[PDB]
């Protein structure tokens, strides 16, 4: 992640973020909202920095460093440039929506009052589209990513001493390969709890609870056609074990 | 140290990402009480061995029967929550729970944790469950529970005051360290 965006989403929540004289100025129950919706915002530019990892230091490293069979960086790390493509706009997004909030001579206090129209427009059209595309490859290939991982970690000398090496820094420690994968298959059905927890402190504006109650109903759809798309690939399956299911 | 990896499963109302937040934390927030975990590696030091324990939740998977075993690869230590406020989080233990862990973790220890004991005397919950014809889980009926599903043990704790939380990662450091 970038430093501005690293310091503006440093602290624990909206209200430690913005300045004291202006938390004063709103009342509990808009508080309640923006701490929720600083969350969504928080977690979305941590999504965002996984899969660089996974496409900067994992991936590329590999690439640039390690004599791989052809085939081997991409059944490691499926789908990760299109991951990173969909996460990255809606992470623009929402730090713009943001951005045009702040308070003139301030770069730290604003409040977020039409996030749903947002969500509704990621969560449907061609976005919703690519997004259920590439989760249903994903989640599909994330048994078979482990499995090669393991096998070059434990028979490669040269794989298992690169991974040694770029996991070694602290600021790793929870975003090993395999933890990375794990991460990034358990984001989408974060959205769910996130959106109905900002809803739930949403009623002050009624057009405003209609749209989060049409984006929450729009998250649920793409995360039920993902769970029916899925089956997991298998290296050596063969295709009477496939027919068979 | 060596990496060993933990996963709660459990009813979305069973207060699992809480225990995950309150120990990850040392603390139960002050200010803002997270929606989510994401995961975290604790380091911990049972009985002189160093582990560094990977947590995982499973929360928001609840209703998706192919996302959510994709949290189950290489787990050496179940925690398997329900909350003493609610009785039917404990009726999904045996029958819904228990079969998915036994057939995607073969082999795996169990801990039985019952969570929200702070909840056990108190009038307002008791007044609650009441108008349904129940009551909070009596610790006797959680340990039944555990020994009819071949847990290795039974354990209670409160996210809100800390109690029995630390006890709870720790034994669970001890079980993913068994042969
Ligand atoms: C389709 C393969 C399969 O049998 N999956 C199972 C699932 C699941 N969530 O896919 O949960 C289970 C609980 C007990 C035995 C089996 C399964
Ligand atoms: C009080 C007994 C009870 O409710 N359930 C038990 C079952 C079962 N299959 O219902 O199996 C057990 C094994 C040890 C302790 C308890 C039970």
């Amino acid at each position: 992640s970038m430093e501005m965006d690293e310091k503006d989403f440093a602290a624990d929540s909206w209200s430690l973020a913005v300045d004291s004289s202006f938390l004063q100025q709103h009342k509990k129950e808009v508080m309640k909202q923006q701490d929720v919706i600083y969350e969504l915002i928080q977690t979305e530019l941590h999504h965002v920095r996984t899969l660089k990892i996974m496409t900067r230091l994992f991936r590329t490293g590999m690439l640039e460093e390690l004599h791989l069979e052809p085939g081997v960086v991409q059944g490691l790390f499926p789908c990760v440039d299109e991951l990173s493509d969909i996460h990255t706009r809606f992470l623009s997004q929402l730090l713009e929506r943001r951005r045009q909030a702040l308070c003139p001579g301030s770069t730290r206090n604003f409040v977020i009052h039409r996030l749903g129209d947002l969500l509704i427009s990621q969560f449907s059209g061609p976005s919703a589209e690519q997004m259920c595309k590439t989760y249903s490859e994903f989640c599909s290939r994330h048994s078979k990513a482990l499995k090669l991982y393991k096998e070059l970690y434990a028979r490669d000398k040269r794989f298992q001493q690169f991974i040694r090496k770029v996991t070694r820094p602290a600021v790793l420690k929870r975003h090993g390969v395999q933890e990375c994968i794990l991460l990034v298959t358990q984001r989408i059905t974060k959205y769910p709890l996130l959106i109905s927890r900002i809803l739930q402190h949403s009623h002050g504006i009624e057009e405003e609870r209609q749209d989060l109650t049409t984006a929450l109903g729009l998250v649920k759809e793409l995360l039920s056609n993902v769970d029916e798309g899925i089956y997991q690939l298998e290296k050596g399956a063969r295709l009477q074990e496939i027919y068979n299911r | 140290a060596i990496r060993k990896k933990l996963v709660i499963v459990g009813d979305g109302a069973c207060g699992k990402t809480c225990l995950l937040i309150v120990f990850s934390k040392d603390q139960f927030p002050e200010v803002y009480v997270p929606t989510v975990f994401e995961n975290y590696v604790a380091d911990i030091e049972v009985d002189g061995k160093q582990v560094e324990l990977a947590l995982w939740d499973t929360a928001g998977q609840e209703d998706y029967d192919r996302l959510r075993p994709l949290s189950y690869p290489d787990t050496d230590v179940i925690l398997m929550c329900f909350s003493i406020d609610s009785p039917d989080s404990l009726e999904n233990i045996p029958e819904k729970w228990t079969p998915e862990v036994k057939h995607f973790c073969p082999n795996v220890p169990i801990i039985l944790v019952g969570n929200k004991k702070d909840l056990r005397n108190d009038e307002h919950t008791r007044r609650e469950l009441a108008k349904m014809k129940q009551e909070p889980v009596k610790p006797e009926e959680g340990r039944d529970m555990a020994n009819r599903i071949g847990a290795f043990g039974y354990m209670e704790c409160s996210a809100k005051t800390k109690d029995g939380v630390r006890e709870v990662f720790e034994m669970a450091t001890r079980a993913a360290l068994q042969a």
